[PDB]
RNA sequence: UUAUUGGAGGUAGAGCACUGUUUGGACGAGCGAAUUCAGACAAACUCCGAAUGCCAAUUAAUU
RNA sequence: AUAUGUUAAGUGGAAAAGGAUGUGGCGUACA
RNA sequence: CUGGGGCGGUCGCCUCCUAAAAGGUAACGGAGGCGCUCAAAGGUUCCCUCAGAAUGGUUGGAAAUCAUUCAUAGAGUGUAA
RNA sequence: CUGGUGACUAUAGCAAGGAGGUCACACCUGUUCCCAUGCCGAACACAGAAGUUAAGCUCCUUAGCGACGAUGGUAGUCCAACUUACGUUCCGCUAGAGUAGAACGUUCCAG
């Protein structure tokens, strides 16, 4: 007459946390994730637990990497 | 006798495929070598008996625009809640 | 029943993952044989070559030598000093470190 | 200066959503009418809201 | 008595039931089928009643197939108990069904033999069911 | 708010290529589930995959 | 109110599995 | 805290499902783990590549060791997922 | 119709059969010379008269297994009407099928 579940962690705020073709700044971080579902591309580094963020300012640009894989990167606007 | 043949032109919305399956007509389309991919309308009755005497293999000769194309069933939908053809797909050759 | 160079190419990749040459440190590429060796400078960001030279006695290492100052000369004209060496995946040592030497001697900084 | 809306049914028991589609239009109470030129995202709004304004 | 030998979970989710049968909706075995027009659930002990009167009819005359297993479990709460304080635990397994599947094929039979020993089978059955041939 | 051009994210459906569960045959390695020919199943299975919603572009028009 | 059709049960104005040449519509020598 | 209160069970942290393809989201809802360890199981440079191995053998209740090909990773990755 | 080095989702692969060279890649006969194996100058690097296209490697052919796959239907679905399961209007799967396809190709060395 009990039970035995009952039990979780609190939630990481996973994902993406720029878009698109927005413009940022030297360090914003672009994503966060558990391993390297995404893996970095120009002027991107990854850090520590897994996080992508950019080194320069310009727009992002999510890109595909290969068969079945994706990247992204960052260009300088001109 | 060659049976007889219907061109549906443009795109038709939910309800006049339906309506046109009420009637008593299934559409279909040709995708054969020798032929473009056109849509027809062809009676469900006059098609089931058709069938029977070439068989499943036999020749159509379905006729398009004035223009008898000899033709074979290449797939078609049943539905076997209400026993209705709704699709036929011929194949010519 | 294998393919020596087929294999060597794989370890390449690898050393060139983390390792290109660009417009101002143009990578240096080496590639061997059985008999002749060989060498090119690239430019990768845009895709263009801009130096070449090759042998074409001693295991070919002091022919090895002839092209580390036949190329360094030529890069020497066009005054480009600072490079980054490409192993190509042969072991540094032998007559790979030959064409590295007989370069890096005449006025090239790595 | 081609077109005519005007609003026949209230906002009453509508979505948040649609309410917000009738203020850009530019209609205030019900039976009230606008005059605006057909372009493309004009229509856009028309067809969202089109079981509640007349375009005539 | 279709059971499971083994299953990783044993308190799951109960199946939608809404909508139309996904797959198995023609006859592949036997010459003739019982197609299901209704939802319902169906149990193991009702598919084996609903078999065995079909056996006996026809004699030892041909082969009958299965076609539906029933994979899913589900829990009932003790007698006079309140709500809450966890979940319940297993009763029986059961199987989902919605109209245009196939329930049982027989073959090697004239088409009257079959058509009355599927009759007395259907009525084994919480769902409506039809006389279907394989289609031409 | 809308039109348009971009992206991130695996739900509905579907499917059996992975992990399971599982019906009927064929072939002798001790032959119904680590071989083959067919037919099914899944919140904690996925080779695939929407409609919507969400984040953007000091882009356009109405407010 | 007008036009064309259906139902005889007070159906309309409460419900199932099942059981019935009740009565319409569209398709495939019998005493 | 609690489908009245007692009695029983539970209280912080980590991973998954429920959660309705951004993020967030409840129940005494469905499953596990933690209160460490390693002086190399850390850094750096160069090399390498796994399970299972339709058969051969100093022939030991087919699987210790060795040999040649099938091998889309079915192996491993201190410890749950 | 070559070698070197990059760009692109195997339409670039896997197979099966065929043709070709001593100018180049390889195979290839050696361990005194620098350096190398937890048996094998096996690999690594070496010192290099001959010996040969049997395989590595190539340009040529074939759609068998993998890979790329519209048109037309179907399932699902935003919105809106009925009512609970049925209408109407936008979007638009999976699977299967007619099918593409035995690569395209910048710079570059010498022919």
């Amino acid at each position: 007459s009990s039970t035995k579940n009952g039990r979780d962690s609190e939630s990481k705020r996973l994902g993406a946390k720029r878009a698109d073709g927005q413009f940022v700044t030297g360090g914003s971080i672009l994503y966060r994730q558990r391993g390297t579902k995404i893996y970095p591309g120009e002027n991107v580094g990854r850090g520590g637990d897994d996080t992508l963020f950019a080194k320069i300012d310009g727009v992002v640009k999510f890109e595909r990497k290969g068969r079945d894989k994706k990247q992204v990167s960052v260009y300088a606007v001109a | 006798a060659s049976l007889k043949s219907i061109i549906r032109q443009g795109k038709q919305t939910r309800s006049d495929l339906k309506q046109l399956r009420k009637s008593g007509k299934v559409p279909a389309v040709v995708y054969g070598y020798g032929t473009k991919n056109v849509s027809v309308k062809v009676d469900e009755v006059e098609f089931i008996k058709v069938i029977r005497e070439v068989g499943r293999n036999g020749v159509i000769e379905l006729g398009v625009g004035s223009k008898t194309i000899k033709v074979m069933v290449a797939d078609y939908q049943f539905d076997p809640l209400k026993n209705q053809i709704t699709h036929i797909d011929f194949l010519a050759i | 029943k294998i393919d020596k160079n087929k294999v060597r190419l794989k370890r390449h990749a690898r050393v060139r993952t983390n390792l290109s040459g660009t417009a101002e440190k143009p990578r240096l590429n080496v590639y061997r044989s059985n008999k002749h060796i060989y060498a090119q400078i690239i430019d990768d960001n845009k895709g263009v070559t801009l130096a070449q030279a090759s042998s074409k006695t001693a295991t070919k290492v002091e022919l090895a030598t002839k092209v580390g100052e036949a190329i360094a000369k030529k890069a020497a004209d066009k005054g480009i000093k600072e490079i980054v060496f490409d192993r190509g995946g042969y072991l540094y040592h032998g007559r790979v470190k030959a064409l590295a030497e007989a370069a890096r001697e005449s006025g090239l900084e790595f | 200066a081609k077109l005519q809306i005007t609003l026949t049914r209230s906002v009453i028991g509508r979505p948040e959503t649609q309410r917000k589609t009738v203020e850009a239009l530019g209609l205030k109470k019900t039976n009230s009418s606008v005059v605006v030129e057909d372009n493309p995202a004009i229509r856009g709004q028309i067809n969202k809201v089109k079981h509640l304004v007349t375009v005539e | 008595m279709l059971l499971p030998k083994r299953v990783k979970y044993r308190r799951q989710h109960r199946p939608k039931t809404t909508g139309r049968s996904k797959g198995g909706n023609y006859v592949t075995f036997g010459e003739f089928g019982l197609q299901a027009t209704t939802t319902s659930w169906i149990t193991s002990r009702q598919i084996e009643s609903a078999r065995i009167a079909m056996t006996r009819y026809m004699k030892r005359g041909g082969k009958v197939w299965i076609k539906i297993f029933p994979h899913t479990p589900y829990t009932k709460k003790p007698l006079e108990v309140r709500m809450g304080a966890g979940k319940g635990a297993v009763e029986g397994w059961i199987a989902v069904v919605k109209p245009g599947r196939i329930l049982f094929e027989v073959a090697g039979v004239s088409e009257e033999v079959a058509r009355e020993a599927l009759r007395l089978a259907s009525h084994k059955l919480p769902v409506k069911t039809k006389f279907v041939k394989r289609e031409e």
